């Protein structure tokens, strides 16, 4: 517990403070000055040692360099301590006595692995190389893996739980790195933890496996040869996804501990997107599956654009084929456990998993996933509701009620018409709907008796013993609730059950009509009166559905081959190009139950109930119910107004959840007249809105939601006094014009103004353009998100093109420079403003117009030079006949340099957030997409010529980002953002930069499973290079280089469209075909797999006729004799065709192809 | 009423002391009391519990402690109780519950070493489930086919596999819906192996089997490597090149389940050493 | 080739039997073949299925031949016996268990203790992993499950590991750890009856002895005394009664009495040989019906008593009492009709009362040197006093009475003397007059046992009427097995 030397100081300059902090509490509590000398627990208790080890791990998380430092800065006496000691010696506490210290050491190793990989950008070869030169530490990152492995097999359950947590942190990082085989090994090791008596270990394992991306794992399994054998020479396959899904995630749904069951169900939902199955339409092999996920975010191109219940979806849905297959496979597995369920736990767990799955992936949306529209499995779930033991479990009973309602509601579109239940028109489902509807009325009747504590006709249950048992269970739970005060307890079994019963009944009420309910409508209103006090929200929601059914407003009464090239480049580019192209173009019964909602609104503080009473009130007005009959003395409308005083001064606990409904209710109430007296006028509602924005409340949650029901009323459906209010609202919208939500409001206003007064549409568009564009220059627009920028992009299209035709204002705002680039938020706002304007220039104007106006407004290429960039990054705010294309191309190339530099050299948590990291890559993706379109469409020839020349040229005295500088920043993004690297690869081709320094490296050209991201680039780059050669057949070097160095990858990737054309081009050329045959002969051994050999023959089939004598030689020498008879037959057929087309040609030509000795 | 609860706590106490034959007898007694009370769900639950207790008796007498003196005596009582429960369920509807009970009985029989009766009960459960839960019926038929392969009823297994393929194609569609795609893949591989084993003549060669054999002389939903290996296997068995089937059997071992590995081994064995010769 | 030879050497003439001078070489070859399969599995890949079967077929058959078993059991071949345990365990794991998974999911050289642990691991695996059709057997091809089951049972009976294997694992974790001592250093003493007073460890012991049978008369007496010590809470008594019944019944297996891996229970069918055969024309039928029968067996008969894959090896456990087993070709239509083809488990009509009256010389033992008369007499006296509470026997539990009566019915197959049958009938008849008749779980065993007793007694007039009143009475019973047993008594 004594510092026997110098560790440095906290206020030191040569090294970060965390380096000293790790040194300070490692020498103080964990290490002496000697090698492998644990501090005895007498001096410092194991409680401190465990607490100190967690401090090191948390510190090492933010700074992995601190872990490798020498314990003492100044080497102490070399006689008493012959060998200096490193901080990395604290890992010897993996063999301590108490379990807590052992577990903390395991977590430290797990944290250390995750940080080192996340800090090296998976380049640990270089990061550990420099750290071992700077500090001299010989520690290897592959040493914590054995520590984690043996800590999982620990006697103590406490240590094993902490060891699992350590794996959870570092398992995904290990898989996505050069140590993938170790990451795969950890997944294998943790699988045995399902057989643990400690529930915490079981729940921890479920959460650990929920983090696994099985598309990545399937890639690792596919190329793992020795790891399939395991330690005992196994002869099969690992099948990790099958084991994890079935033997762990589904299996633990049958656990006797409800907490373990709940975690398994949650982990099941998370795994569904990340599963991978072979022979899928969306993705063929795991590499494409991985590339889909990464390209779906960075390359997410950005654009913009009587209430059915929760579980209904009428309009067709563009559902992903891939995870519909994943959803169906999982749902099948859960249901197979439900039929073959011998235990109550498995039945309870599986029913809960399906209920949660129907919420995460709605059955109405994913009907093809829920076993085809569909009803999925409703007879099974309704069978359990008719059982004698399943209903008695309130937790599982309500899980079945919600699931059963979802499945029946999922068939609504295809199972309606326009007896009993006339609207269904699919009489197979009538018994199912009738059973559930009767069952729901019974359980609600039971709850009605329980609240009314009266001892026990459609909902009658007094003669059914199975429901009498349920009533006893519900009576007990309420009796327990009646003598406790735990108002903030959400998981109250009785309250949750009544809510679920009223929830599903409200859902089923959609499919019903007046005919089959008017008889039983009075008994349900009786049930809700007793159930209102306990559950006022859902009791009011059920009232709304009854009105929607009684008035015929519900749904029933109102009815009438993709590979890397496609996903990485072609599909996003085509959408981007297309978007650019389009740019240029019985009621009296409800009154007792409705006054209670009004009476409770003025007394409750539950905004969820309060915003529902207004929703009910809005619906009542929409049904032309006389409002004066409800508000006999204007009390409620007076009370609602009085709520604004507390709302605008911040004295309302949650006003953001009630403001949208208050204003929507008020604007609807302005039409109603109290016998030639208006209840409230639009001018007062406008004045109420302006008070909200005038106060200090955030406009994003109080003023913007207030405006939406007003602009969607005045400007969508509504002239002496109307016009001036519209301008006042427009003026108020102008104040909040910096918020992207208001931009959506202006998009709606402009579109409607485009049809009433086109001249006014011109003026408003000019007014908006002259306002936002200056603020885009000064970064005053809140466009620092993908959603925000997309709204701004579409707003420009809606604007009158006359407002943007003089591009002087656009170029003035685009060619600007931010206040500083030391702040990530400012950099994003600056670039986001540029990309919004850049899209306009290349879509609403021509190259000639843009380049012409650049001359008059003398923008310099040095607007953002390397000097200006570096000066700005420190917060310091303070020629020749240069063609405009140079200035325009230099501006975009410098922006690429800025984004590349601070995507690969900016900390993921210290200097920038996680959303900020994604938007950084999204900004780069849309910028590289813009560059590709500019260099590929051919509509910008001078810019392409300038950029092609500027890429070739060096930096002007180091004042500009040279190409080598950009490549270095891009070459290091291969392991992290392969999607963006492929876009950069595409640009390098569009500027004819085809030097093999960059290309032979990304393709891993031949002069430990590896990273998946490295493979996405390696395959993606090869595809793009072949596409480039397909446009440059005259170039005879990039064609011969590809064949002699990448023929195996050409054959493997032959199913890709660009590769298909390249092989076809090779076939047309006689010289290319000769090289194609020769390369295959030199690499025939790798072309031995039946899958790869078949692809070899498919390529080798339509080869050039002049090479027939050469390919025939290869057939009967190295391909005819295979164990696989189908391929030998294929070789025989192709070999026969070559001979039959050789004797059917000119004799001397055939003589040349086959010499006599060869024949 | 009260007698039923008395018999229930009697059975609970008897199961507490693990004299579970008498616990099952008390469950039968409470089922009779429910009959007197005309309570179908409660009687079905009581019969299910009695059958489960009898099945546990037989499992202990045959699996936990393998008693040669056991002659499947509580298995008869379990089957009788389960049949009564299934009959009650069907008479009150709920064919899914009866199919579940039949699946339970079939699983018990399969574990106890009676694949034929297990396959029969699995087929009965699938027939009970088919009009309403086609995927559950397909799973039950798959269990039936596995049991029939256990009982060496290769032609019955082929018929069940063909029926499952037809049902999956006509219910899970054109491309399958994933949950039916794996069923179709299993059907295809198992049917191909069984047709190479049995080698039906043109008289027995149904149009479906002929079409499937034509497909292997492109890949619907099988992985390309597995499809190519199956095509090579079909060509080798049509060519009688025993070395080819040996090499394939080595190659397709990791890509097949244990059931399909057994089927491929049977194909190879009947290739080298045909059965029926008497030597 | 060797497997085809060994599978038929049991029914060959004397001069074609296994030469004693080539027994050692065969054992060495069998071990070498299994070593080669493991070596090929380790280095290249899994061997051919026809090669795995050939290697394991030799091991399965060699351990079944008494000439070869006595060679591998000798101390000289302890390394070879250990190699078989290693290779079989290696192959089973390399085929059934995936990486990161356990086979059982919840002084002397080191390999000796490891081999003991391997067999004890595999023996417990016969419950789930190697139980054909079990959910845990889905990873094992069906052509290896019967082959590996027979090998393990044969290996677990080796003197090297038999003593260790019979000890339940629940005892090892307890304080019991005596010093082993023997020719191999692993002859652990039989566990004390104090442990067996716990149910969950008694179940493990019963499974161990039933699976492995017994290796000698000394072992039979040891486990006979051990079960007697336990048999003096009621859960322990019924478990002991069942265990004793299985142990006594285990003496009826015909080829080798103790071995469960070579033998099956005696069958004495109630049907006499058919007269229509062995005529001028019936002889031709036998030749042609034999070919049809020889294929029905290979296609529909559950090969319970056959381990290897060879098809034409069916044989029934019907000794020529008057001895060696009657060849299957001479039992064309004699086997009991109610018995499944190839099924050899115990059934309620296991031995006909003809065979009770024949060989035993009765008007209307000591198999393999194990005195069963001393045993069978002991339980008969013991059970009779147990179920007859002449004094205040505190109302003997119903579960005990039912399980005891079932024991009487099963062990009645081994009753040798007429007085034994007379006592059991009188014992059961008294039990009827005192036990309430509403019981059905009891009547399912009582009815056939009483009928079987009266059957041997000659169905005399005095013994006729009570049995006749009983059979009709239990015919109209709600309990199905009571009806089934009643018919068997009929």
């Amino acid at each position: 517990c004594r510092i026997k030397g110098d560790i440095g100081q906290s206020t030191d300059d040569d090294s970060a403070p965390l380096v000293h902090c790790v040194r300070l509490l490692s020498a103080s509590f964990l290490l002496t000055g000697g090698k492998n000398v644990l501090v005895p627990d007498r001096d410092v208790r194991v409680s401190v040692k465990a607490l100190a080890l967690s401090c090191v791990g948390a510190a090492v998380a933010l700074h992995p360099e601190s872990f490798f430092s020498k314990l003492y800065k100044v080497p102490l006496d070399t006689t008493e301590y012959p060998e200096e000691q490193y901080v990395s010696d604290i890992l010897n506490y993996i063999d301590h006595g108490d379990p807590q210290v052992r577990g903390a050491t395991a977590i430290l190793c797990g944290t250390l692995i995750c940080s080192i990989l996340s800090r090296s950008r998976f380049h640990v070869g270089d990061w550990m190389g420099t750290i071992r030169t700077l500090t001299g530490n010989t520690f290897s990152l592959a040493d914590c893996i054995p520590l984690l492995r043996k800590t999982l097999k620990d006697e103590s359950s406490v240590t094993c739980k902490l060891a699992c947590t350590a794996v959870r942190n570092c398992v995904m990082s290990l898989c996505s790195s050069s140590y993938s085989e170790l990451g795969l090994q950890l997944i294998i090791d943790v699988l045995t933890l399902r057989n643990s008596s400690y529930w915490l270990v079981r729940t921890e394992l479920l959460e650990t496996l929920a983090e696994i991306d099985f598309r990545l794992v399937s890639f690792l399994e596919a190329k793992a040869e020795n790891l399939h054998r395991g330690a005992h020479h196994y002869t099969g396959l690992l099948k990790l996804q099958e084991r994890v899904l079935n033997n762990v995630v589904i299996h633990l749904l049958g656990d006797e501990d409800p907490r373990v069951r709940h975690v398994a169900a949650a982990s099941l939902i998370r795994l569904v997107p990340k599963l991978f199955y072979k022979c899928d339409q969306g993705q063929a092999d795991p590499v494409v599956a991985v590339a889909r996920d990464q390209s779906s975010v960075y390359l997410k191109l950005l654009m913009h654009e009587t209430r059915i219940y929760r579980g209904y979806n009428l309009l067709p849905s563009i559902t992903d084929v891939t995870m519909e297959n994943n959803l169906s496979r999982v749902i099948a597995a859960v249901s197979h456990e439900l039929i073959t369920s011998t235990t109550r736990a498995l039945t309870f767990g599986c029913c809960e998993a399906l209920c949660l799955l129907s919420t995460a992936f709605p059955v109405c949306i994913w009907s093809l996933g829920w076993h085809c529209c569909t009803v999925g499995m409703a007879t099974m779930i309704l069978t359990l509701l008719s059982s004698a033991w399943f209903p008695l479990d309130l937790s599982a009973h309500q899980d079945a009620l919600i699931l059963a309602g979802n499945l029946l509601a999922a068939s609504a579109p295809k199972s309606l018409r326009s007896e009993v239940w006339p609207a269904l028109g699919d009489r197979a489902l009538v018994p199912m709907v009738e059973q559930l509807f009767s069952h729901l009325l019974k359980v609600i009747n039971i709850c009605a008796h329980v609240l009314d504590d009266v001892a026990p006709s459609l909902g009658s249950f007094y003669h059914l013993p199975s429901y009498l048992k349920l009533h006893d269970v519900l009576k007990a739970t309420h009796a327990n609730y009646k003598v406790t005060l735990d108002l903030q307890n959400s998981t109250e079994k009785f309250g949750g059950f009544l809510r679920s019963a009223l929830d599903v009944l409200s859902q089923i009420l959609e499919l019903a009509t007046l005919q089959d309910i008017g008889k039983c409508v009075e008994e349900i209103l009786g049930y809700l009166k007793s159930c209102f006090s306990r559950e006022p929200m859902m009791a009011t929601v059920c009232v709304q559905q009854l009105l929607k059914t009684l008035f015929g407003t519900n749904l029933a009464s109102q009815f009438d081959r993709p590979g890397l090239y496609h996903y990485c480049f072609m599909a996003p580019y085509t959408h981007f190009t297309q978007a650019l192209a389009d740019a240029s173009l019985h009621i009296r019964l409800f009154e007792p139950l409705v006054i209670k909602a009004l009476k409770q609104y003025t007394t409750t503080t539950c905004v969820q109930l309060q915003k529902q009473v207004l929703d009910l009130l809005a619906q009542l007005v929409q049904l032309r119910v006389n409002y004066c009959l409800l508000d006999s003395d204007q009390v409620f409308i007076g009370f609602v107004l009085k709520q604004f005083e507390y709302i605008e001064v911040g004295q309302f606990r949650e006003s953001e959840a009630i403001i949208p409904n208050i204003f929507f209710f008020l604007v609807l109430l302005s039409y109603e007249r109290y016998h030639s007296k208006q209840i409230i006028g639009i001018p007062k509602i406008i004045q109420l809105c302006d008070g909200i924005m005038a106060s200090g409340r955030k406009a994003v949650t109080h003023a913007i939601p207030a405006l939406q029901p007003i602009v969607h009323d005045l400007f969508v459906l509504r002239g002496k006094e109307l016009e001036t209010q519209k301008e006042v609202v427009v003026s108020m919208l102008l104040r909040l014009i910096q918020y992207h939500q208001v931009l959506e409001m202006f998009i709606l206003v402009l579109q409607q103004c485009h049809k009433e007064n086109e001249d006014k549409w011109k003026r408003l568009s000019r007014q908006i353009a002259d306002i936002i564009l200056p603020m885009l220059a000064k970064q005053q627009m809140h466009i620092d998100s993908h959603e925000a920028l997309g709204v701004l992009n579409t707003l420009f299209e809606i604007l009158a093109p006359s407002s943007l035709r003089p591009v002087d204002m656009l170029l003035r705002s685009m060619f600007v420079t931010p206040n500083t680039m030391a702040s990530v938020s400012t950099v994003q706002l600056w670039i986001s403003g540029i990309l919004a304007i850049l899209r306009v220039l290349i879509s609403q104007s021509t190259e000639d117009i843009v380049l012409s106006r650049i001359q008059e407004l003398s923008f310099s290429p040095y607007l953002i030079s390397c000097t200006v960039i570096n000066r700005l990054r420190d917060g310091d705010s303070t020629q020749i006949k240069n063609l405009p294309e140079e200035t325009f191309s230099r501006f975009l190339l410098q922006l690429v340099g800025i984004l590349l530099e601070d995507i690969v050299t900016k900390q993921l948590k210290v200097e920038m957030s996680e959303q900020q990291h994604t938007f950084y890559c999204q900004e780069l993706g849309t910028l590289l997409m813009c560059l590709i379109h500019i260099f590929k469409s051919g509509m910008f020839r001078r810019i392409t010529a300038a950029a092609t020349r500027l890429f070739r040229s060096d930096g002007c005295g180091g004042s500009f980002y040279t190409l080598d500088s950009l490549n270095l920043r891009a070459r290091s993004m291969i392991t992290t953002h392969p999607a963006l690297v492929l876009l950069w690869c595409q640009i390098l081709l569009l500027v004819n930069h085809t030097d093999y320094r960059w290309w032979a490296e990304v393709q891993q050209t031949p002069k430990k499973l590896g990273m998946c991201n490295r493979e996405i680039v390696r395959r993606g780059a090869l595809i793009l290079f072949c596409d480039y050669v397909c446009q440059n057949l005259h170039d005879s070097e990039h064609l011969t280089w590809l064949i002699v160095n990448h023929i195996q990858d050409l054959i493997s990737l032959s199913h890709e469209p660009p590769v298909q054309d390249f092989i076809s081009a090779v076939h047309r050329n006689s010289a290319a075909s000769g090289l194609f045959i020769q390369a295959i002969q030199s690499r025939c051994e790798n072309l031995s797999t039946p899958t790869m050999l078949k692809k070899t023959l498919q390529c080798l089939e339509g080869i050039h006729l002049s090479q027939s004598g050469a390919v025939l030689t290869l057939y009967v020498d190295r391909l005819l004799c295979t164990p696989f008879r189908v391929l030998a037959r294929m070789v025989d057929i192709l070999a026969c065709r070559r001979v039959e087309m050789l004797l059917a040609a000119n004799l001397q030509s055939s003589m040349a192809q086959l010499p006599m000795e060869e024949l | 009423a009260e007698a039923g609860e008395q018999f229930g706590q009697l059975g609970r106490e008897l199961r507490a002391q693990e004299c579970l034959p008498y616990a099952a007898w008390c469950q039968l007694a409470v089922a009779r009391c429910q009959q007197a009370l005309f309570h179908g769900p409660g009687e079905a639950l009581a019969l299910t519990e009695a059958a489960r207790l009898f099945l546990r008796q037989e499992r202990d007498a045959r699996q936990r402690l393998v008693c040669p003196a056991a002659y499947g005596e509580p298995l008869q009582a379990a089957a009788s109780a389960l049949g009564a429960a299934v009959r009650l369920h069907l008479e009150l509807g709920q064919p899914a519950a009866a199919a579940a009970l039949c699946l339970e009985l079939a699983a018990a029989l399969r574990d106890l070493g009676q694949p034929a009766a297990a396959a029969g009960h699995f087929q009965r459960a699938a027939q009970l489930q088919l009009p309403q839960l086609p995927l559950a019926a397909l799973q039950a038929l798959g269990e039936a086919a596995s049991c029939q392969l256990l009982a060496r009823d290769y032609t019955g297994a082929l018929a069940v596999f063909t029926r499952m393929q037809r049902l999956a194609r006509e219910h899970g569609s054109p491309a399958a819906l994933g949950a039916f795609s794996d069923v179709l893949v299993r059907c295809e591989v198992s049917r191909v192996l069984l047709l190479l084993l049995l080698q039906p003549p043109p008289a027995k060669l149904l149009p479906e089997h002929a079409q499937t054999l034509e497909k292997y002389s492109s890949s619907g939903q099988l992985p390309e490597e597995l499809f190519l290996l199956l095509q090579s296997l079909v060509m080798a068995t049509h060519e009688k090149d025993t070395e080819a089937i040996k090499s394939l059997q080595v190659e397709m071992w990791p890509l097949l389940t244990a059931e399909q590995n057994h089927l491929l081994h049977l194909v190879l064995q009947e290739t080298i050493s045909p059965s029926g010769q008497g030597v | 080739a060797l497997a085809q030879y060994l599978v038929v050497v049991s029914k060959l003439p004397s001069h074609l039997h296994l030469p004693p001078e080539k027994e050692k070489d065969i054992v060495k070859f069998v071990v070498a073949t299994l070593e080669a399969l493991s070596w090929h599995l380790i280095h290249e890949q899994i061997p051919l299925s026809l090669d795995l079967q050939a290697g394991l077929d030799c091991c399965c058959l060699a351990l079944q031949l008494p000439g070869l078993w006595s060679v591998v059991s000798s101390t000289e071949f302890v390394t070879h016996a250990c190699s078989l345990i290693y290779c079989v365990h290696f192959i089973l794991e390399a085929v059934a268990v995936q990486p990161g998974e356990q086979l059982l999911s919840p002084q002397n050289p080191k390999y000796i203790t490891a081999a003991c642990e391997m067999v004890a691991e595999m023996v417990e695996s016969l419950q789930s992993v190697l139980a054909l059709g079990h959910k845990r057997n889905s990873g094992v091809p069906a052509f290896l499950t019967p082959l590996l089951r027979n090998i393990i049972i044969s290996l677990a009976r080796l003197p090297l590991v038999n003593s260790y294997t019979r000890v339940p694992p629940l005892v090892w974790k307890l304080g019991w750890s005596p010093k082993p001592g023997g020719d191999f250093g692993t002859a652990f003493p039989e566990i004390p009856v104090e442990f067996l007073q716990e149910k969950e460890v008694f179940k493990e012991f019963i499974y161990r002895i039933n699976t492995l049978g017994w290796t000698s008369r000394t072992q039979f007496e040891e486990t006979w005394a051990t079960l007697l010590g336990v048999l003096v809470r009621t859960q322990i008594n019924v478990l002991a009664v069942q265990a004793i019944t299985s142990l006594v019944l285990s003496a009826m297996t015909v080829p080798v009495a103790g071995n469960p891996a070579v033998s099956c229970l005696e069958q004495q069918p109630r049907n006499k040989p058919l007269k229509a055969l062995d005529t001028r024309f019936g002889r031709k039928l036998s030749i042609i019906r034999g070919i049809v029968e020889q294929e029905i067996q290979a296609m529909v008969s559950k090969r319970e008593n056959i381990a290897t894959h060879h098809l034409y090896q069916a044989w029934d456990p019907v000794p020529s009492l008057s001895g060696a087993l009657i060849s299957h070709e001479k039992l064309l239509l004699q086997i009991n009709p109610e018995r499944e083809l190839g099924s050899m488990s115990y059934k309620l009509g296991q031995v006909s009362i003809h065979s009770v009256w024949l060989g035993n010389s009765i008007t209307p033992k000591h198999r393999a040197g194990v005195d069963i008369h001393s045993c069978s007499q002991f339980l008969l006296e013991l059970y009779s006093r147990w179920i007859l509470p002449s004094s205040s026997a505190r109302r003997t539990p119903a579960i005990l009475i039912s399980e005891v009566v079932r024991s009487l019915l099963v062990v009645s197959d081994l009753f040798t003397e007429r007085n034994q049958f007379e006592l059991m009938y009188v014992t059961l008849t008294e039990l009827r007059r005192v036990h309430p008749s509403e019981d059905e779980i009891l009547a399912q065993y009582l009815v056939p046992a009483t009928c079987k007793a009266a059957a041997v007694l000659g169905m005399d007039k005095a013994v006729a009427e009570p049995v006749s009143r009983l059979l009709e009475s239990t015919l109209r019973s709600s309990h199905l097995p009571s009806r089934v047993g009643a018919l068997h008594g009929v």
